[PDB]
């Protein structure tokens, strides 16, 4: 399973 | 006070998928609640700041994961019997301790298209079968979490309208504005 594991990364470049 | 602190929770993942087939061009009540005897509800004024939020934070997190790394049920295979297992894998991968705000919208986005993709594998029942799994998991896990600290009010506070571009513009004090004058 790859999902997830960036579906994490790409909320640093959009958190908040 | 309370009135629909509880079954708003899935009216947000309800309407979500709703939106989501709507797009491509399918239906949702077609294979969704299609059990007639509904409740109708009040109105809806939490979903008003709350849902406008998940649009554009549902919109620009799919652009982002294609744009970063590729599809999401593209990579997936989708069907009845093997595909709750699939989003309970990318569910613990962004619970990485607890809940932090960001993968409640990107599990909203993601949910979602696992659905739209599922009617267009000729799997109607398993579109109904995201949609309790996504209305549970924001009930349960979701939902100790939500109302400790006004979850919807916070998520909409953080994501509200184009929010994610307001980060970086909207910043402008600790970012470098240079107008001090």
């Amino acid at each position: 399973g790859q999902v997830g594991r960036q579906l994490a990364i790409i909320g640093d470049d959009i958190n908040r | 006070m309370s009135m629909a602190m509880s079954q708003s929770n899935r009216e947000l993942v309800v309407d979500f998928l709703s939106y989501k087939l709507s797009q491509k061009g399918y239906s949702w009540s077609q294979f969704s609640d299609v059990e007639e005897n509904r409740t109708e509800a009040p109105e809806g004024t939490e979903s008003e700041a709350v849902k406008q939020a998940l649009r554009e934070a549902g919109d620009e997190f799919e652009l982002r994961y294609r744009r970063a790394f590729s599809d999401l049920t593209s990579q997936l295979h989708i069907t009845p019997g093997t595909a709750y297992q699939s989003f309970e894998q990318v569910v613990n991968e962004l619970f990485r301790d607890g809940v932090n705000w960001g993968r409640i919208v990107a599990f909203f986005s993601f949910g979602g298209a696992l659905c739209v993709e599922s009617v267009d594998k000729e799997m109607q029942v398993l579109v109904s079968r995201i949609a309790a799994w996504m209305a549970t998991y924001l009930n349960d896990h979701l939902e100790p979490w939500i109302q400790e600290n006004g979850g919807w009010d916070t998520f909409v506070e953080l994501y509200g309208n184009n929010a994610a571009a307001e980060s970086r513009k909207g910043q402008e004090r600790l970012e470098h504005h240079h107008h001090h004058h």
